[PDB]
């Protein structure tokens, strides 16, 4: 694990304490969870997407560096089919 | 919990890279 990627880990819990609720951190924290033990990536998009909607699209940017290789494609299809990266 | 719930996602977070 890289400088950097250190940096990026503290700053993303860092954000998860200023801007989620305790619902949406165990909320967060269940699916994550999930995900980890196994569980799609399909069913991790689907989840996250209940969880915020249209809201938190930086917590959703961050994630991007964290998503294992074989899944990234599909994480980006979903942040573009999404919109995140469109403002308006 | 909710710091239990913070330490689970951190470590998720690292666990996804390794």
């Amino acid at each position: 694990l890289s400088a950097s990627a250190t940096e990026l880990l503290q700053d993303y819990m860092l954000t998860l304490r200023t801007k989620l609720s305790s619902q949406e951190i165990q909320q967060f924290a269940a699916l994550l969870h999930e995900y980890r033990n196994g569980a799609s990536i399909h069913e991790f998009c689907i989840n996250l997407r209940q969880l915020y909607g249209d809201s938190r699209k930086f917590l959703l940017l961050g994630l991007r560096p964290f998503i294992p290789e074989k899944d990234s494609q599909h994480f980006e299809n979903f942040l573009e089919t999404i919109g995140v990266k469109d403002l308006e | 919990d909710e710091q239990e719930a913070l330490n689970s996602i951190m470590n998720d977070l690292v666990a996804l890279q390794m």
